[PDB]
């Protein structure tokens, strides 16, 4: 929830996530995320619903996107033998899905 | 659906489908208000009815201490003798509500959406103002469909 | 409808409530109707049914007082389908809240208190104990998470009393919550092969404050493999096995409706209590357990990793209620602890190897 | 005649009338209040050469009196309210002023929080509940003035009035702040002759502890009056009785009106009591009759009573009875003596558990919590203003920058739970090394360099570093907080998680039969306890604790560590403590006994 500068009433902005419902979102540059985003995109490919709670509104809005990623080595173009979990510095959990 | 909402449709029963975002504060409009002038002393009463025109205002007070419509001859015997030779007024607005006899109503004014799924991709979503009646106020927790 | 959600009932449906509760076969009825889709795991089958029951309270003279329910973790490698268990019960319990968190998405897991802009006035923001207050909460990731919001995790589950003490307002509140959680280990079954800590970072102080730890484990075999296969290409299409389901309907397995009225009508409406002889006999497996922790613990030379405590006597005093109060009996019985006996045995059987 | 009032009011005055004096406690009471004044004024005016006015009366007798008065009052309160206080002043005139009343009720199913208040329930009697916050500042309010003339030498009078009036209407006349007068003259004003009476207004926001789950607050205002100015700081839980207003002309006078919806409401009066919460507020208010005091004297004079109060504090709860003979002597707290041109030294004991888990060391502090008065607890975090304000004042009328106390400044005389002591940050630890023996939290932000008051009492149960190893290795940091927070500390019980098979016994069947004196009394004994008397030490027990500290430092500095002068004072404290059980007022060797043997299984 934040304000719009046009009309100053308060807007319940919904993500990215949240605007491409029954379509393909576009995700790109994993590298350079925070955690608030990671938790989104968790939450988003866990069970299909971002809920959100700040500050007077309680809901849980639907999400059923489709992400399609574009990743970025670590240094050098592929770094070593090793496998995808080695040589990017992603987290398993988000690898799973 | 909200988007397509012509100058057409100004005063017609139009249903449509919204998120609530946030509520206001419970305020109090008045039904049966009792009032007293206070140079003359004269009493009355007045009902309203129908009471969401909101910059209106519905009603007001009347402007003149309202005696001297009257049919009958001594009350305007002492309304004539107020004074020596002219005649009395209690006017400007004279009036004063007495608070200890009257009745008071609910209103509520809402605030609605429309729904963040279609179709705000390059816009900001557009928003209206609600309000409510007497037995529609505090029923809805602002979150719902 | 909840907050705020209606009690009171009809008549007719007090008379089919004491129509399903004089059957024989209520605990094998529920406990076929929890994995329709799941294969296997028929142990964390049946503890989903004393989780959605709720212990004893009990407010006797002190201040102080008693709890339910009890908390359990499902740690194991991924292929168990415990995520999609937690949909499960997000979609048969009364009030159940799902966070997925280091807090999910916007809303934060704890009760914080945020300051409003307008009148600069002190308000309960929110979080997911709060929200959920008289049922179950359903964590993803508890080895994963930040440890600013644990130690009010570390009370909650004790106490059931959340605690602030903010600039401005100390109010002490109520949650009378049942944790759920479910983490992941690092490689997998060589926790197996390790000693059966050595999975959570800081210590192991955290497997002695939980009640039921459940292991699962993933050994391959054939038929078991082509029974998983074939059974998820049944699932999928053109869902026979949910037509299969409603003939089960027609004479089993009652409802999704039926059972979470059902729920709520057995929590609110009995209290259970048990008898003396049990008290005798719990102490009679109690004491004898702790004296083959007590050997074991003085030949292997070294400290055990996972601890017995009398916490987990009192799990055990607690399954008992739990399961009485599905019988809707006032009073408890002898095999009615006995099959306590058997189901804690096989989580300690869990626990020790 | 003020306007020749009816015969309805005389039928009301009658009324009244009569059934105070049907029943005869109420006269009983003006005359209590209307002796202690009088003799007040007698010292006043004899030796060198207070109270209000207003009578609690109780809803419980009109409802077996009159049904009538009874449904009257709470519908329509402004035409039975001030006959009756017109009656009250005719008997308290009579026997030897306003004169205001009070309804402590029971009311009549208006018990109602201010979320459900608006707007049907208007103009009547309602009761409203919740939290204060933001309450404003006094200010005093103009009635009468006095002018003096000149030349002629004569004195002159006016009055005024408001809508905060009585709680009828008036039609209203303003009138001018006089200024000569008829003939031509000076009218120069005086002070100290022209009355002024007090004035000051509160809001109220309902519970959070009654809330719903997540949604914004909605609250209304309460005007007070001259006897109720400062009562109840903000923060407290607050119970109103008063009439629900509604003044104002709301836009319907000038045609094109803006605020929209006009007739503002607010509640007058009448009777704001403060209540007892679960960690904020005083409980000492607490009764003491004749026959409990005789009680307390009956088992006052025993020799076991330490030994049965030592058992008093686990119904349900096996062993340790040394950390209970402990808390006990934490409640009693000691003596606070403050010298002479100097600096005051500390009266009360600090306790830190620390042991392995699973050994009740959570739900002994709160039982602590509950049995107490003031209890207040902070878990984990903290940061910030815990033992600070913060100073985040934005005052909307004038630029000013006021205080919003914590945790440490708000439970005065208390007792601080500290939950998770070790996971506090250093930078928390210096305040709390600034309070446990400096008393004084001293700020000076940004802002307003002050040196308030807080005199707490903390009790703190940290873990072990790594595992329950408490015994195996040393005692040299199985706790590690180093090393002045072990000092400040007076006693380190050091919990252990021993295996025995009769220890397993006696655990059983004491958990297996809890499935299935008092306290009440205890904190009525506390308090009579603590309010009298304080004892002072004798010659008795000098020789007691010198030999005893001597020995402790030759052999407990070839044991343990460490042992400063602090130990010695502590046990002057808990001498005194003990001291104070017994309900004497010397002090005999058993005490230095007593809290010797504490100390020896403290400390080895
Ligand atoms: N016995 C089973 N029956 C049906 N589906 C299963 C079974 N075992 C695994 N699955 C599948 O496994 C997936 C769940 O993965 P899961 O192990 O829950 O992820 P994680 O636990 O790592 O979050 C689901 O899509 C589900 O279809
Ligand atoms: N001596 C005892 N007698 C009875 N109950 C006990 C005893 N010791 C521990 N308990 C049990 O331990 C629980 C409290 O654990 P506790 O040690 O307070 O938490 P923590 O160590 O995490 O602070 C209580 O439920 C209580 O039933």
């Amino acid at each position: 929830v934040r304000k719009d500068p046009i009309t100053k009433e308060w807007t319940l902005e919904g993500g990215a996530l949240v605007l491409a419902d029954k379509g393909v979102c576009l995700i790109d540059e994993f590298d350079k995320m925070n955690d608030q985003d990671r938790t989104s995109i968790h939450e988003a490919m866990e069970q299909q619903s971002i809920s959100i709670s700040k500050a007077g509104i309680v809901t849980t809005l639907q999400a059923r996107c489709s992400i399609i990623a574009a990743a970025n080595p670590n240094g050098g173009r592929y770094n070593s033998t090793l496998p995808l979990a080695q040589n990017v510095s992603l987290t398993e959990p988000i690898l799973s899905r | 659906p909200l988007r397509d909402l012509d100058s057409e449709h100004v005063s017609k029963i139009v249903r449509l489908s919204g998120i609530i975002i946030s509520t206001s504060v419970l305020s109090s409009r008045a039904t049966y208000l009792s009032i007293m002038c206070r140079n003359c002393r004269h009493t009355t009463s007045i009902t309203i009815n129908n009471f969401n025109s909101i910059t209106g205002n519905t009603v007001s007070l009347p402007r003149s201490c309202l005696s001297t419509i009257e049919s009958e001859s001594s009350m305007a015997n002492e309304s004539n003798i107020g004074d020596e030779s002219t005649k009395k007024n209690c006017g400007p607005d004279p009036y004063i509500i007495i608070h200890e006899s009257s009745k008071f109503i609910d209103q509520q004014f809402l605030k609605l959406q429309e729904i963040p799924e279609l179709v705000p991709v390059g816009e900001m979503p557009r928003n209206l103002t609600m309000t409510c009646d007497r037995y529609l106020t505090n029923k809805v927790i602002p979150g719902t469909r | 409808s909840i907050w705020n959600s209606v009690t009171m009932f009809t008549e007719e449906e007090e008379e089919e409530f004491l129509q399903l509760s004089r059957n024989p076969k209520l605990y094998e009825i529920l406990t076929n109707s929890i994995a329709p889709s799941i294969f296997g795991n028929e142990d964390i089958k049946k503890a989903i049914v004393c989780l959605l029951m709720g212990g004893s309270k009990k407010i006797l003279p002190d201040g102080m007082r008693l709890r339910g329910d009890i908390n359990v973790l499902l740690l194991g490698d991924p292929g168990t389908a415990k995520s999609q268990l937690l949909k499960f019960v997000e979609k048969v319990s009364p009030i159940a809240v799902y966070t997925s968190g280091k807090g999910s998405s916007a809303a934060g897991l704890t009760a914080s208190v945020q300051r409003d802009p307008m009148t600069r006035e002190f308000y309960l923001e929110g979080g997911a104990m709060v929200l959920a207050d008289g049922g179950v909460v359903c964590i993803d990731e508890f080895d994963k998470m930040r440890d600013e919001d644990r130690v009010a995790i570390h009370e909650a589950m004790e106490q059931q009393t959340i605690s602030i003490a903010k600039a401005g307002i100390t109010t002490v509140l109520n949650s009378r919550t049942s944790v759920l959680a479910a983490a992941n280990p690092i490689y997998g079954r060589y926790d197996d092969l390790k000693s059966p800590g050595d999975n959570i970072d800081f210590q192991t102080t955290i497997l002695s404050r939980f009640d039921m730890i459940f292991i699962v484990k993933d050994d391959h075999n054939e038929e078991r493999d082509i029974s998983i296969a074939n059974h998820v290409i049944n699932i999928h299409t053109g869902n026979a096995n949910a037509m299969q389901n409603q003939q089960e309907e027609n004479g089993s397995e009652i409802s999704i409706e039926k059972m979470k009225r059902y729920i709520t009508y057995c929590r609110l409406k009995c209290a259970p209590r048990l008898s003396p002889q049990a008290a005798e006999k719990l102490s009679s497996n109690f004491v004898t357990i702790r004296k083959q922790l007590l050997i074991n613990e003085l030949e292997s030379t070294e400290r055990s990793s996972i601890p017995i405590t009398i916490r987990q006597l009192e799990a055990i005093i607690r399954i008992t209620e739990s399961l009485a109060k599905l019988e809707l009996s006032p009073i408890a019985q002898e095999r009615h602890v006995d099959e306590a006996i058997r189901l804690f045995q096989a989580s300690t059987m869990d626990a020790a190897s | 005649t003020f306007f020749a009032p009816d015969a309805v009011f005389g039928d009301r005055v009658r009324r009244f009338q009569e059934f105070l004096d049907t029943f005869t406690s109420y006269r009983d009471s003006v005359r209590s209040i209307q002796v202690y004044n009088s003799n007040n004024a007698a010292n006043y005016n004899d030796d060198q050469d207070i109270l209000p006015h207003r009578i609690i009366i109780s809803l419980d007798d009109l409802r077996e009196f009159d049904r009538s008065f009874w449904s009257g009052i709470l519908v329509e309160p402004a035409y039975f309210i001030p006959p009756a206080e017109k009656a009250l002043t005719d008997l308290a005139d009579s026997m030897d002023h306003p004169w205001k009343l009070s309804f402590k009720g029971s009311f009549g199913a208006h018990a109602l929080s201010p979320r459900t208040l608006t707007a049907q329930h208007l103009n009547k009697l309602v009761s409203v509940e919740g939290i204060v916050t933001k309450t404003s500042l006094v200010r005093p309010k103009l009635i009468r003035s006095v002018h003096y003339a000149a030349k002629t030498g004569r004195f002159h009078y006016r009055d005024y009035t408001d809508a905060t009036t009585t709680l009828t209407t008036r039609i209203p006349t303003p009138a001018i702040y006089p200024t000569e007068d008829t003939e031509g003259n000076k009218l120069t004003t005086e002070y100290g002759y022209s009355t002024f009476i007090d004035h000051q207004r509160i809001t109220v926001q309902e519970m959070p502890e009654m809330a719903p789950a997540g949604q914004l607050p909605r609250s209304i205002d309460v005007i007070l009056d001259d006897d109720l100015v400062d009562k109840t700081k903000p923060g407290d839980r607050v119970n109103v009785v008063g009439v629900f207003k509604s003044l104002g002309a709301g836009g319907m006078n000038q045609s094109n009106s803006n605020t929209l919806i006009g007739f503002k409401t607010l509640i007058l009066g009448n009777t704001v009591y403060p209540l007892h919460a679960r960690s904020t507020g005083v409980a000492a208010r607490q009764m003491l009759t004749d026959f409990d005091i005789r009680n307390i004297n009956k088992l006052s004079k025993k020799k076991d009573i330490f030994d049965i109060l030592s058992q008093s504090l686990a119904p349900s709860i096996y062993g340790h009875d040394h950390i209970k003979k402990a808390i006990l002597l934490m409640l009693m707290g000691g003596v606070e003596k403050n010298l002479e041109n100097g600096s005051h030294l500390r009266g009360d004991i600090n306790i830190l558990m620390v042991g392995d888990p699973s050994t009740a060391k959570s739900q002994l502090l709160r039982f602590v919590l509950n049995t107490a008065s003031l209890a207040i607890a902070t878990t984990g975090r903290g940061s910030s203003g815990v033992g600070l304000t913060a100073a985040v004042t934005t005052d909307r009328e004038t630029g000013e920058r006021r205080l919003e106390a914590g945790a440490m400044v708000l439970a005065d005389r208390g007792v601080v739970c500290i939950d998770e002591f070790d996971k506090m940050t250093d930078v928390d630890r210096v305040a709390i090394h600034e309070v446990m023996e400096q008393q004084t939290v001293t700020i000076a932000k940004a802002g307003i360099h002050t040196t308030l008051n807080a005199r707490c009492s903390v009790i703190a149960a940290a873990n072990p570093v790594f595992g329950q190893y408490d015994v195996n290795r040393d005692p040299h940091q199985n706790i590690a907080l180093p090393d002045s927070l072990l000092s400040r500390f007076d006693l380190l019980f050091v919990v252990t998680d021993d295996i025995n098979e009769i220890r397993d016994r006696s655990i059983s069947e004491h958990v297996l039969r809890t499935h299935r004196v008092t306290i009440p009394f205890l904190r009525k004994y506390v308090q009579y306890a603590k309010e009298r008397v304080i004892p002072q030490l004798t010659q008795e027990a000098i020789n007691v604790i010198v030999k005893n500290y001597t020995d402790l430092r030759n052999d407990d500095n070839t044991k343990k560590s460490p042992i400063t002068a602090r130990t010695l004072e502590t046990l002057i404290r808990l001498a005194t403590a003990h001291a104070k059980v017994r309900l004497s007022k010397t002090v005999n060797k058993v005490d230095a006994k007593v809290a010797a043997n504490l100390l020896r299984f403290a400390l080895l």
